[PDB]
C-alpha cells in the first residue's frame, strides 16, 4: 500500500532533517502535519496512525516553537506575559502527550515511553517559564525539586527503554541527575534549558495496528428547539446514546459531562450494565441521564459530552451537544 | 418584512407573464441575503421547486441561476425530498432542454443531497444520450456529485473510462469527460485506478489539448491525493523534457510550479536534478524563464536543504544568473540568493559575492527603461539584495556601495524602489550613518527639478532614508530640506508624511519644524488640533535632546521643559478626538509618556532629595523619608508598567512594530523599578544573576537596538553594585539618575498605529435587555455579538475566540464570576448565561470580551457592557418570609 | 415511576409525597429532602422505627425543614408478647 510508504516516508523525512534552520524546521514541521491531517482524512485505516504521529509533531513543532522565542534573550526582569507564547506552549503540549497516550488503542511500552519523554520536555519548559516569571526561591526549589523527583521516577520507570533513547533529552538528564542537586537552581534552569536546546528529536515507532477512540451522540442529536419542560427542583431525564469506537475498557473509563450555563460541569459515571458491545471494537453507551436546576427566565442550553477519564484526570472526548432545558416554576 | 417580500414574489410568481416570473424569480436571492431565516428559506425554495416544475425553460433556467448563487442557503432547507422530489419529475420531459436544466439543477444541489440514488441514474443515463445540451448537462452534474459522493465517483469512474475508451463519443466530449476524475480522491484504489486510467489516455490520445488536459488533471488529482505526488512530479519533468510540445512543456511547467507551491518538501534530490538538466538543456528562453519560476519557488522552500557542494544547480544559477534576459537573469539570482542565505559550508564564501555582483548587475540594468517589467526585476532583485544582507550581515557595506553609486544614475521610480530597499538595510545595521547621509543629502538636492509624477514620492523616501541614516542633529541639512520642502513640494501631504517618518525615526526638531508649517493650511478643525499636538509632542521630544550625562539639575531642567510642552500636546489631542475615529491609542500612549516622564522626574527630585532633606534623629531605618519615596516610586513605576501593559492589550489591530515599541516603554517601566528594588529596597533578596542569551538580541531597528543597549547597561550596572553599598549612598542616586538619563536620551519613536490604523475589528454585543426579575426564577441571558472588520478581516491577528466574562455587582460583590469561550463560525458568536439574584437588592451586570488569537494571546479589546438589573420577591414568597423570619 | 416521567409535569406544590427509602441514603426521598430541606413551611414525617430517625437527618443536619418521629410500627409489644407467651406455653424461649 502506498499509503503506509507515505506515512513512512514523511515520517522519515521529519526525522532525517532535525538539523535545519528553525524556521525550516518550523516550516517542514507544519508541513508533515498538513500532511498528515490530509493522509487521515482520505485513507480511514491509517487514521488513527496519522492522527498519532500528527499529534506528537504538533508536540514537538510547539516545542521547537516556544524554544525559538524572544523570551530568553532578555532579562528576568524585564519578562512579560502578555507576549508569552511559551507558557501556552507547555499546557498544550503537556495536554497532548495525555491525548496522545490514552485516547489511541495499541500502545505498547516504546510509544509509551517516547510520549513520557515528550510530557517530561512539556514539565521541563514549564519550569523554565515559571523560574523566568518568578524571583522568590520558595517556588523554584519547589517545582524543581518536582521534576527531578518527576526524573528519578521516569529513569526508575523506563530503565529498559533507557538504551534506546540514544542522544535523548532524558540520556542528557541522566549525565547529570546525580550532581544536578549539588547545584544552585538558576544553574540548574540554565543547564536543563540549553541542554533541552539542543536534545535531539525521539523517533517513534508506529504500531502494527492502532487506532484513534471516537464518540457520537446520537440520542440528544441537538436538533432543534421545543426545550425539555419539567418543574424547577424536580428532575428532568435525558435519554442519551452514543457509539463508541475502538475503546478498550469503556465501562471504567468513559464518562458523561453535562455544562449547565454556569460553572457547574456534573460529571456522571454510567453503570457497566449500559455499555454494550454489539460489535467488535465498537459499542453502545444508551444511557439515561438526569438534570435538574431552578426557575429560568426562560429556555437555555446545557451542553453534553462525553469524556474520557484516565489513571484521575479526564480529557474530552467527543463533540459536545447542546439540549435545550425549559425549567417552568411549579 | 421578510413574509411581505416573500408574498410580493409569489404574486410576482403567479403573473402568468413571463418578464414578471423571470424578475421575481431571480429577485428571490437578494431576498434571501435580506432575511436569512430558514422558514422563509425552506418555503421559498418549495415555491420555486414547484415553478421550477410546471414553467418554460427561461424560468427553469433563471431558478438554475438563483440555485446557483443560493448555494450557501441550501443549507438551511428542511424539506429536501419533496423539493428534490419536485425537482426531480421534470427529468421525464422528453425536452432534452428541460433534461439539461434539471441535470444542472441536481449538479447545483450536488452539496445538499448527495447519496441520492435516483439523481445517480439520472447523471448516469443522461450521460450517454444523444442530445449535446443533455449531455454536457449530465457532464456537469457529474463533476459535482463526484466532488460530493465518493459511492458515485466510484460508480462514475468505469463509465467515463468506457465513455472515453469508446469511439463515438466525438474529442470535444472526451474532453470535457476527462477532468471529472480530478475528484476521484476519495480513496486509494480509486486513484490508482483514475491514475492507470489517466496514463492510459496520454498514450492513447496523443494530441496537445488532450495531453494537456490529462495531465493537468492528473496533476490535480496527484495534488489532492498525496500518495500519487511523486510519480506525478516524475510524469511531469519527464514530459517536460521529452515532449517536444512548447504547449505541453509549457503546461508541465505551470502544473510543476502548482506542485511545488503546494508540497515542495516531497520534491527529491532526483526531481530536482532533473529539473535543472531541463532547464540548462532547453534552447527556448520562455521555458527557461518558466522552470527557472519553478527553481526559485523550490528555493525559497526548505527543498534546497533536502536537495544537499558545487551541482547542476548551482551551475545552472550561476549561468543564468547573467543571462541577457532580465526574467531569467533575475530567477537566477534570486536562486542564488536562496541558496547564500540558507547554508553555510566553504564553498559557499565563493558563491556569496557571484551573487553580489550578480544584484550589481541586475541594478545597472533595470534601472533605466521603467517598463513594469523592469518594474518586477527591479523588485525581485532588490528584495534579494535586501534578503541577502540581513542573512548575510558581513556582506552588507558592498550592497549599500552599489546602491549608493547607482542611485544617482538611476530613473525617478529605481530612485523609489532603491530608497526603500536602503531603508530596510539601514534599519538594519546602525554602523554606516555619516558618510551615506552625506551622499544622500547631496543627491536630495537635485529632486527639486526632476519630474512632476514621482517626484513628490521619491522625496517622502529620499527623507525616509536621510532620517534612518540619521542619528544625531542636523541644522544647516535641516535648513536645506526645509528649503526643498518649501521650493518645489508646496503640497503638504508629502510633507506631513516627511514628517511622519521624521517622528517614527526620532528626528524631533526638524518634524516640529514640518508639523508647525502645516498648521495653516488643513482645513478641518479636528486635523488641526491633531497637526498642532503633533508639533507640541516633537517639539517636547526635542527637549530632552539638551540632556547632558552626569548633569541632574539639567536633567530636572530639560524633563520640566519637555513635559510642559508635552501637556499642551495631550490636551491638544484630545481636544482631536471625534465620534469617528477616537484617537484611543494616541490619547493612551501620550498620556503613559506624560506618567512616565513625570515619574523620572519624581525619581530625580528624590535621588536630589538624598542629600537636601538628610535624615532625623532615628537611632530602610534611618534613612526613613527617602526609603519611604523609594517605596512610593516603585509603586508608582510597576503600575506604569501595568498600565503599559493594558495598552499592549488593548492593542489588538497594532501592527507588529508598534507592539514592541510599547513593549519597549514597559521592559523600561520594569527596568527602573527593578533597579530601585535591587538597589534600595530588597538587594538582599534579589539574587539574581543575568544570564540571557543576549547574542540573540535581533533588533529590528536602530530605537530598539539602543534601547536593549541602555537595558543591559543598566541591568549589568545594577549588577555591579548588589550588595557593595549600604542602600542610601550617593552611588545609588547616581546609578538610578543615570539611568533615567541614558534612557531619555534615545529619542521617543512613535510608530504606525499612532498615525495610522489598519485591521479595525469591533464587537457589536447586543444581548437581553432597570430590568425587574423574580428572585426564585434566575435570569437566563443571551449574549451575542459580530465581529465587525475595516477591509480585511485577518491582517496582523487572527481572531478564533471570544472569551467573553462576565461579573456582578450589589449596590451599584463578585458574585457571578463565569466565563465561556465561543468560537463565532460565521463572524457572529452567541451564547448564554444563567445569572443568580438571590440577594433582593438591585445588581449591576458588567460584561466584557476578550479575545484570544490564533497562538493563544488575550487581547482585552470588546466593549465594556453595563446594565442595571433589578431583583426582588413575590409577595406571597415575601409574605412568608416575613411570617417565617421570626 | 419516577419523578422524571411525568410527576415532573403534574406536580402542584402544596402536597403529600410518599416515596424513597426510609434510610433517606437513596430514592427519590434523597432528591426531595435536597429540594425542601432549606424552607421551614415543609416537614419530613417519619414511619418506619428500624431506622435511627437522628442518623437519617444526620447528613442533611443544619436544615430548617420540620422533621417528626412518629413511628408506627405494629409488631408484637411487650405484653402483648407476655400474654401471648402465657397463653402458648413454650417449655423454652429463645
Amino acid at each position: 500500500d502506498p499509503s503506509q510508504q507515505f506515512l513512512q516516508q514523511s515520517l522519515e523525512r521529519v526525522y532525517s532533517l532535525q538539523h535545519l534552520d528553525p524556521q525550516g524546521a518550523q516550516e517542514l514541521l507544519e508541513f508533515t502535519i498538513r500532511d498528515l491531517q490530509r493522509l487521515g482524512e482520505l485513507q480511514s485505516e491509517l487514521a488513527g496512525v496519522a492522527d498519532f504521529s500528527a499529534t506528537y509533531l504538533r508536540c514537538q513543532l510547539l516545542l521547537i516553537k516556544a524554544l525559538q522565542e524572544k523570551l530568553w534573550n532578555v532579562a528576568a526582569p524585564l519578562y512579560l506575559k502578555q507576549s508569552d507564547l511559551a507558557s501556552a506552549a507547555a499546557k498544550q503540549i503537556m495536554e497532548e502527550t495525555y491525548k496522545m497516550e490514552f485516547m489511541y488503542s495499541g500502545v505498547e511500552n516504546k510509544q509509551v515511553v517516547i510520549i513520557h519523554h515528550m510530557r517530561l520536555q512539556a514539565k521541563a519548559l514549564q519550569l523554565i517559564v515559571t523560574a523566568r516569571t518568578t524571583r522568590g526561591l520558595d517556588p523554584l526549589f519547589g517545582m524543581c525539586e518536582k521534576f527531578l523527583q518527576e526524573v528519578d521516577f521516569f529513569q526508575r520507570y523506563f530503565i529498559a527503554d533507557l538504551p534506546h533513547l540514544q542522544d535523548s533529552f532524558v540520556d542528557k538528564l541522566l549525565d547529570l541527575m546525580p550532581r544536578l542537586m549539588t547545584s544552585k537552581p538558576a544553574e540548574v534552569v540554565k543547564i536543563l534549558q540549553t541542554m533541552l536546546r539542543q536534545s535531539a528529536f525521539l523517533h517513534l515507532p508506529l504500531p502494527e495496528q492502532i487506532h484513534k477512540a471516537s464518540a457520537t451522540i446520537i440520542e440528544p442529536a441537538g436538533e432543534s428547539d421545543n426545550p425539555l419542560r419539567f418543574t424547577s427542583g424536580l428532575v428532568v431525564a435525558l435519554d442519551v446514546d452514543a457509539t463508541l469506537e475502538h475503546v478498550q475498557d469503556p465501562q471504567n473509563t468513559v464518562k458523561v459531562q453535562v455544562l449547565y450555563p454556569d460553572g457547574q460541569a456534573q460529571m456522571i459515571h454510567p453503570k457497566p450494565a449500559d455499555f454494550r458491545n454489539p460489535g467488535p471494537g465498537r459499542h453502545r453507551l444508551i444511557t439515561q441521564v438526569y438534570l435538574s436546576h431552578t426557575a429560568w427566565t426562560e429556555a437555555c442550553q446545557v451542553e453534553v459530552r462525553l469524556l474520557l477519564a484516565y489513571n484521575e484526570g479526564t480529557i474530552p472526548f467527543s463533540k459536545p451537544v447542546k439540549v435545550y432545558i425549559m425549567p417552568k416554576p411549579a | 418584512d421578510a413574509n411581505s417580500a416573500l408574498m410580493e414574489l409569489d404574486k410576482g410568481l403567479r403573473s402568468g407573464k413571463l418578464g414578471e416570473q423571470c424578475e421575481a424569480v431571480v429577485r428571490f436571492p437578494r431576498l434571501f441575503q435580506k432575511y436569512p431565516f430558514p422558514i422563509l428559506i425552506n418555503s421559498a425554495f418549495l415555491k420555486l421547486a414547484d415553478v421550477f416544475r410546471v414553467g418554460n425553460n427561461f424560468l427553469r433556467l433563471c431558478v438554475l441561476k438563483v440555485t446557483q448563487q443560493s448555494e450557501k442557503h441550501l443549507e438551511k432547507i428542511l424539506n429536501v425530498d419533496e423539493f428534490v422530489k419536485r425537482i426531480f419529475s421534470v427529468i421525464h420531459s422528453n425536452d432534452p432542454v428541460a433534461r439539461a436544466i434539471t441535470l444542472r439543477m441536481l449538479g447545483s444541489l450536488a452539496s445538499i443531497i448527495p447519496e441520492r440514488k435516483n439523481a445517480h441514474h439520472s447523471i448516469r443515463q443522461s450521460l450517454d444520450s444523444h442530445d449535446n445540451v443533455e449531455v454536457e448537462a449530465a457532464v456537469f452534474a457529474a463533476a459535482n456529485f463526484s466532488a460530493q459522493s465518493k459511492d458515485f465517483a466510484v460508480g462514475i469512474c468505469n463509465k467515463i473510462s468506457e465513455m472515453i475508451q469508446g469511439l463515438a463519443t466525438p474529442v470535444d466530449l472526451k474532453l470535457k469527460l476527462i477532468p471529472i476524475l480530478q475528484h476521484m480522491h476519495h480513496d486509494a484504489i480509486l486513484a490508482s485506478s483514475a491514475r492507470q486510467l489517466l496514463q492510459q489516455l496520454v498514450t492513447s490520445y496523443p494530441s496537445t489539448k488532450m495531453v494537456i488536459v490529462s495531465l493537468h488533471t492528473f496533476t490535480l488529482l496527484a495534488a489532492s491525493s498525496l500518495v500519487d505526488t511523486p510519480k506525478q512530479i516524475q510524469l511531469l519533468l519527464q514530459y517536460l523534457k521529452n515532449d517536444p510540445r512548447k504547449a505541453v512543456k509549457r503546461l508541465a511547467i505551470q502544473d510543476l510550479k502548482l506542485l511545488a507551491n503546494k508540497t515542495p518538501h516531497t520534491w527529491s534530490r532526483e526531481n530536482i536534478q532533473a529539473l535543472c538538466e531541463c532547464a540548462l538543456q532547453t534552447p527556448y528562453d520562455s521555458l527557461k524563464l518558466g522552470m527557472l519560476s519553478v527553481l526559485s519557488t523550490l528555493s525559497g522552500t526548505i527543498a534546497i536543504k533536502h536537495y544537499f557542494r558545487s551541482s547542476d544547480l548551482v551551475k545552472l544559477a550561476q549561468e543564468c544568473c547573467y543571462h541577457n534576459n532580465r526574467g531569467i537573469a533575475a530567477h537566477g539570482v534570486r536562486v542564488l540568493t536562496n541558496i547564500t542565505v540558507s547554508c553555510q559550508e566553504k564553498d559557499l564564501l565563493a558563491l556569496e559575492q557571484d551573487a553580489v555582483f550578480g544584484l550589481e548587475s541586475l541594478l545597472v540594468l533595470c534601472s533605466q527603461d521603467d517598463s513594469p517589467g523592469a518594474q518586477a526585476t527591479l523588485k525581485i532583485a532588490l528584495n534579494c539584495m535586501v534578503k541577502l544582507a540581513k542573512g548575510r550581515p558581513h556582506l552588507s557595506q558592498s550592497v549599500v556601495e552599489t546602491l549608493l553609486t547607482q542611485l544617482h544614475s538611476a530613473q525617478d521610480a529605481a530612485r523609489i524602489l532603491m530608497c526603500h530597499c536602503l531603508a530596510a538595510i539601514a534599519m538594519q545595521l546602525p554602523v554606516l550613518g555619516d558618510g551615506m547621509l552625506g551622499d544622500l543629502m547631496e543627491l536630495y538636492k537635485v529632486i527639486g527639478r526632476s519630474a512632476t509624477d514621482k517626484q513628490q514620492e521619491l522625496l517622502v523616501s529620499l527623507a525616509t532614508v536621510i532620517f534612518v541614516a540619521s542619528q544625531k542633529a542636523l541644522s544647516v541639512e535641516s535648513k536645506a530640506v526645509i528649503k526643498q520642502q518649501l521650493e518645489s513640494v508646496s503640497n503638504g501631504w508629502t510633507v506631513y508624511r516627511i514628517a511622519r517618518q521624521a517622528s517614527r525615526m526620532g528626528n524631533h526638531d526638524m518634524a516640529k519644524e514640518l508639523y508647525q508649517s502645516l498648521l495653516t493650511q488643513v482645513a478641518s478643525e479636528h486635523f488641526y488640533f491633531w497637526l498642532n499636538s503633533l508639533k507640541e509632542f516633537s517639539h517636547a521630544e526635542q527637549c530632552l535632546t539638551g540632556l547632558q550625562e552626569e548633569n541632574y539639575s539639567s536633567a530636572l531642567s530639560c524633563i520640566a521643559e519637555s513635559l510642559k510642552f508635552y501637556h499642551k500636546g495631550i490636551a491638544s489631542l484630545t481636544a482631536a478626538s471625534t465620534p469617528l475615529n477616537p484617537l484611543s491609542f494616541q490619547c493612551e500612549f501620550v498620556k503613559l509618556r506624560i506618567d512616565l516622564l513625570q515619574a523620572f522626574s519624581q525619581l530625580i527630585c528624590t535621588c536630589n532629595s538624598l542629600k537636601t532633606s538628610p535624615p532625623p534623629a532615628i537611632a530602610l531605618q534611618r534613612c526613613g523619608r527617602i526609603s519611604n519615596q523609594m517605596k512610593q516610586s516603585m509603586e508608582e513605576f510597576r503600575s506604569l508598567a501595568s498600565r503599559y501593559g493594558d495598552l499592549y492589550q488593548a492593542s489588538f489591530d497594532a501592527d507588529s512594530a508598534t507592539l514592541r515599541n510599547v513593549e519597549l516603554q514597559q521592559q523600561s517601566c520594569l527596568l527602573i523599578s527593578h533597579a530601585i528594588e535591587a538597589l534600595i529596597l530588597d538587594p538582599e533578596s534579589a539574587s539574581f544573576q543575568e544570564y540571557g542569551s543576549t547574542g540573540t538580541a535581533h533588533a529590528d531597528s536602530e530605537y530598539e537596538r539602543r534601547m536593549m543597549s541602555v537595558y543591559n547597561h543598566v541591568l549589568e550596572e545594577v549588577e555591579s553594585l548588589n550588595r557593595k553599598y549600604t542602600p542610601v549612598s550617593y552611588m545609588h542616586t547616581a546609578c538610578l539618575c543615570n539611568a533615567i538619563i541614558a534612557l531619555l536620551k534615545v529619542p521617543l519613536s512613535f510608530q504606525r498605529y499612532f498615525f495610522q490604523k489598519l485591521q479595525s475589528t469591533s464587537i457589536k454585543l447586543a444581548l437581553s435587555p432597570p430590568i425587574a426579575v423574580q428572585n426564585n426564577q434566575q435570569l437566563a441571558l443571551k449574549v451575542e455579538g459580530v465581529v465587525q472588520h475595516g477591509s480585511k478581516p485577518g491582517l496582523f491577528r487572527k481572531i478564533q475566540s471570544v472569551c467573553l466574562n462576565v461579573s456582578s455587582t450589589l449596590q451599584s460583590n463578585m458574585t457571578n464570576e463565569m466565563e465561556q469561550r465561543v468560537e463565532p463560525h460565521n463572524d457572529y458568536f452567541s451564547t448564554q448565561f444563567l445569572l443568580n439574584f438571590a440577594i433582593l437588592g438591585t445588581h449591576n451586570i458588567t460584561v466584557e470580551s476578550s479575545v484570544k488569537d490564533a497562538n493563544g494571546i488575550v487581547w482585552k479589546t470588546g466593549p465594556r457592557t453595563t446594565i442595571f438589573v433589578k431583583s426582588l420577591e413575590d409577595p406571597y414568597s415575601q409574605q412568608i418570609r416575613l411570617q417565617q423570619q421570626q | 415511576p419516577s419523578i422524571h416521567g411525568d410527576f415532573s409535569n403534574d406536580f402542584r406544590q402544596p402536597c403529600v409525597v410518599f416515596t424513597g427509602h426510609p434510610s433517606l441514603r437513596f430514592g427519590d426521598v434523597v432528591h426531595f429532602m435536597e429540594l425542601w430541606g432549606k424552607s421551614s413551611l415543609n416537614t419530613v414525617i417519619f414511619t418506619e422505627p428500624d431506622f435511627s430517625y437522628l442518623e437519617a437527618l444526620a447528613p442533611y443536619q443544619p436544615l430548617a425543614m420540620k422533621c417528626i418521629y412518629c413511628p408506627i410500627d405494629t409488631r408484637l409489644n411487650f405484653i402483648q408478647v407476655s400474654k401471648l407467651l402465657k397463653e402458648v406455653q413454650p417449655l423454652h424461649v429463645v
